[PDB]
């Protein structure tokens, strides 16, 4: 345990489904996000811990983890699809973990207005018809 | 493989949001 004053009080894990290409579940893991680790326990024996940021591109839907890394190892490379009711704590949580360490999250939707980038077009001409 | 649970997609998905983190 330790003796030095350390609190336990301090465990924020989200029971997550591991599902494959199709999404039809395959068993079920815990999904955690320490100080500084994406460690996803599984069968009790394997841990598919991260470096957190080690991902690539981590989005959700509704009540679905989803989560990319690049090539390391644990599993391999390529997508992730999780299935758990706590996504908005895991997303939510890790957006914030983020901030903590200037992570990067490069977040796409943003609600736009009209136009904010421009396209190559401009100036026009008539063609006269 | 090594076991593991995050099992592979290996295509993207219909997400509600978009944010990449690298």
């Amino acid at each position: 345990m330790g003796s030095d004053t350390v609190p336990d009080n301090h465990r924020n894990k989200f029971k997550v489904i591991n599902v494959d290409d199709d999404g039809n579940e395959l068993g079920s893991g815990i999904m955690e996000l320490t100080d500084t680790e994406l460690i996803l326990y599984t069968r009790k024996r394997d841990s598919v811990k991260w470096h957190y940021l080690c991902l690539r591109r981590y989005g959700y839907d509704s009540n679905l983890f989803s989560f990319e890394s690049g090539r390391r190892c644990q599993t391999g490379q390529g997508i992730f699809a999780f299935k758990c009711a706590r996504a908005e704590e895991l997303f939510n949580m890790l957006q914030e973990i983020m901030q903590n360490n200037s992570i990067n999250v490069v977040e796409e939707p943003v609600v736009e207005r009209n136009n904010h980038q421009t396209e190559l077009e401009v100036p026009r001409t008539p063609r006269t018809p | 493989h090594s076991q593991m649970a995050v099992h592979k997609l290996a295509k993207s998905i219909p997400l509600r949001r978009q944010v990449t983190v690298s």
